[PDB]
């Protein structure tokens, strides 16, 4: 019940590069390497849920100004066409999937807080026992450009070969990232959005609050969590017209002491890094 | 090698004022040159590369031009954040890559 | 982020040796060229060595030529400078500089050595 | 359109006003391919005004949540929005809240510019 | 039988200044609560994180009263 | 008669990653980009010709020692088994292909000689007129690791979009490097080998000379020059049992101004780099 | 053989230090896959004693030129050779000269080590 | 009609120290000896390079008296 039982790395490469598609996760599976004795959507959207519009054509109206200017008794209602100039205010038929927030952790330790927040700062659900939420709903691991941040419990973490059982270093383990799904799904460490918390009036300023958790709404779309060569289990070909060449999964060109996904001098087979399934692209 | 010479030793000007400083080099450096800044106790930061091509994280005020033996960097609307040493470097004839003496500001 | 961290000794006896190590993160180490830039106290930066992404070709300053050796490890994701037989003139602040643009596999590589990202620097001082 | 030219359009070509409004795409001469309630153009994945590796070029020649007068500007400040990859998008049209192909729901070699 | 997944066991080395660290440990029959679970249920429903931690800010959590 | 007429970048990528195989080179072909109005083995050997042996087993005999030691009248004949310990001396059935030496040039100028050797220092052939040898026999561009060197007339040099007609710089024009063919082929800048120039005797030392050019000898195997998306023209599926993943052509995912193989802001279609097809592998 | 282990072998495992003899490959427990005039083992591409990314690991479980006594040493120096990718190789068996698939020619998770 | 291929026209800019440079031009009707060709014939036959050039060493060539 782990993909690397049934696939070789060379085979897993043929699968993920060429195809758009194809019980508690305990140890004890068949080994990844056959000589050892033992005791789905796979693509990344090329567009974001909020950019689906035509960039050349105006749309519908939104409220641009609630005041004319600075002073007393300046109230007004102005309206503007939602268009290419301002793309944040346009109307959309669909919205991103649900979110249940994780605490954000930084792989550069000095910018983490100097306190013990492993358990106390964790997202949980109670059932009179509090269980950690792991990994939880599918959410983008980190914002664009930030690779150093990962959600506390929100990811799958595999150990490297030889990694001990208890209190190992960060390098000794392999932290997966969901970054592909940032198109349709909210970021795991970010609030879902804002909602108005009051009724405005001449005496009341508009108040908002952050949505830290969100259930399903009509119109949401989402992606599931990707599966990994090392991950639990329980073809569709690419038709795309994309002009420019794809991202593919390739083994590193440079010379090394020992080959990746092979055995070393001691005869110990090892899997260097976690391998996801999502490389090819589709339109949203 | 090629000897880069950066003419003003220390250029003291007031903020909100267009500063133009230059560095001349022996023979020809074609269009291959780059501008750096080093603030006290801080690693350099790439400003301009090639002749006029401005690096990504650079404010739109910095601009530069030149060719051959002579080059000009134009800072417009100086601010308090911009005071530091500057450097030019030619990658044309290397090794050894050469760095200019610098212009304090 | 392209953070560059290097660690090295702050003192040695003249005629001695030291090993600088720069560890890289935030970009593909294999893709880009690397090199060390040395700055003397109260002086302009001076280029020391250069090493290609493959590591096949390395260049050196005439001052340093043959005395220091630069090394790359793409797997361990670190850059090395092994300097030995140092002299009092060598005392300075060394920097780790990431070469911009990346080496391309298909074309015969042509290198423009202008550094996009730098390191915070280490200090080597040799005196008795 | 466009003198028969596919052209790259980006935030920088529109003035690059804000992160919320950043975009990257192409404009086509035309009038599998990318319904938004509006010449043919389309947007792809963008980082700021720049383009990430995933972004793809297409050649057509190759074929409750609560909603909100006070004398203040609350148009954008007091608006109910949702955030995607670090960009706030207005929720339009739509206990303060409750509960697309996806898993859930003489000869001269140059080209000729004269026409 | 242990899971092959890891969890973040510790964020600090001890008491003092600048003790930040990241330590990971296998989830197993000894620590049942932090194991990975494929399905979640349909008193407060649980907790969520309300802020980004930093060296300046400590981690904060909020009580979830209702959930969809 | 250039592949980029009939193939898009995506298709060319699709071709070269999954498959083992499938007129003066003037301008004037159909342009690569459909909107523009205008006026064979594909794999890299995983073994090198000289390493074909089993490393674990001895072989035949070679001549190890021609003297006993230092002194007078020490002439002797000694022998030893060809084995794993010394692999250079083993007898082999096949030998690397033909060679015609090109002068070596370095892209970084400070390395090159300060003289005009463009025409004088080049490989030419005569027909009363002398003509340059370009590209010539198929040979490896450079020894392993040395990318900064290229054979003077042994490579196909394309040019970047918008490049001038005359005296453009090195960065201006692309220079393809046949790194894959080194396994079976001699390096274009290295001599083929040494021969004996005389007969030794009590008074005469063994004397050798370099082979600058070597025609066909029975037993030569070789590879031919790869084809490029930009290159002139005039499916076999991959059968490999390799365990670890292949080197595959891919597009790097990093923010950049322009998408590669796409129009810029002014609408000029550009091809950033040459792309040949040798990526998957075969045993020799 | 190898106590049922595939083991990386290399030039350094032999101690190496000479370029022409530097090799890289694997040794298999056994007695498409990689005739040399000699356990089963095979060599792949190397650079020095290390391995380029183009190396390939195979799991078996998954199925004229003139030739040359003088009182000096001419055994290596005086012999005719051919060089490939920088490595010299003796010409064996074989105007001083005249003229392969290719184009031309309790439970524990650790694996059980006790047999 | 030009070829789309390039050749190396100039290795130096002028007379004097450190004039090394690499320049390229389009092979075309004007200079026909430098065009790349698909087939070669089978007085000496030609010239090969006998050495690696470097800052010290000039490029040397030698005559091919017989060729296979």
């Amino acid at each position: 019940n782990r993909f690397h039982c049934h696939f070789s790395p060379r085979d897993w490469q043929r699968l993920i590069n060429n195809n758009w598609g194809f019980g508690s996760a305990h140890e004890g599976c068949l080994p990844p390497f056959p000589a050892d004795v033992f005791m789905h959507s796979s693509y990344a959207h090329s567009q974001s849920l909020d950019r689906l519009m035509n960039p050349l054509i105006d749309q519908l109206y939104y409220l641009s100004k609630t005041i004319n200017g600075s002073g007393q008794n300046q109230q007004t209602l102005k309206f503007s066409v939602a268009g290419p100039s301002n793309m944040a205010v346009q109307g959309r038929n669909y919205i991103p999937g649900p979110s249940y927030r994780q605490q954000r952790v930084s792989t550069t330790v000095t910018q983490n807080n100097n306190s013990e927040f492993a358990w106390p700062g964790a997202s949980s659900w109670a059932l009179g026992r509090n269980s950690l939420m792991n990994p939880g709903p599918a959410m983008a691991s980190h914002k664009e450009g930030e690779d150093r941040f990962f959600p506390l419990s929100g990811s799958l973490i595999f150990g490297k070969q030889g990694t001990g059982r208890d209190n190992v270093d960060a390098d000794k383990v392999m932290i997966t990232n969901e970054e592909e799904i940032k198109t349709t799904n909210p970021v795991a460490t970010e609030s879902y959005g804002q909602v108005a918390t009051n009724h405005q009036s001449a005496q009341a300023q508009a108040q908002t609050g952050w949505v830290q958790n969100q259930g399903i709404l009509p119109g949401m779309v989402w992606q599931d969590r990707d599966v990994y060569l090392q991950g639990p289990i329980w073809l569709q070909k690419e038709n795309s017209k994309r002009w420019n060449p794809e991202i593919q999964y390739t083994s590193n060109y440079y010379k090394s002491n020992n080959v990746e996904f092979a055995v070393n001098t001691e005869g110990v087979y090892s899997e260097p890094r976690p391998i996801g399934t999502r490389y090819l692209t589709r339109n949203l | 090698e090629i000897v880069m010479t950066q003419s003003p030793a220390t250029l003291s000007v007031s903020p909100g004022d267009r500063a133009t400083l230059s560095c001349r080099a022996s023979q020809s450096v074609s269009s291959k040159l780059a501008w750096y800044q080093q603030k006290p106790g801080q690693a350099p930061r790439l400003l301009i590369y090639a002749a006029s091509t401005r690096a990504t994280g650079i404010p739109a005020r910095f601009s530069g031009s030149g060719s051959g033996t002579e080059f000009t960097l134009t800072i417009s609307s100086l601010q308090s954040e911009d005071f530091a040493v500057y450097y030019c470097q030619q990658y044309n004839y290397w090794p050894p890559i050469t760095f200019g003496q610098g212009t304090r500001l | 982020e392209v953070q560059l961290l290097e660690s090295g000794g702050g003192l040695v006896q003249p005629g001695g040796s030291l090993r600088l190590s720069c560890e890289a993160s935030g970009f593909t180490f294999s893709r880009y060229p690397m090199n060390w830039v040395r700055q003397a106290p109260g002086k302009g930066l001076e280029w020391v060595s250069h090493i290609s992404a493959s590591g096949g070709t390395t260049y050196y300053a005439d001052t340093v030529k043959g005395r220091f050796s630069i090394s790359r490890d793409n797997s361990k994701n670190t850059l090395y400078l092994e300097m030995n037989s140092l002299r009092a003139e060598d005392t300075a602040i060394y920097f780790c500089a990431k070469d911009y643009p990346p080496d391309e596999v298909t074309m015969i590589v042509v290198g423009m050595p202008y550094f996009d990202s730098w390191g915070l620097g280490t200090l080597v001082s040799v005196s008795s």
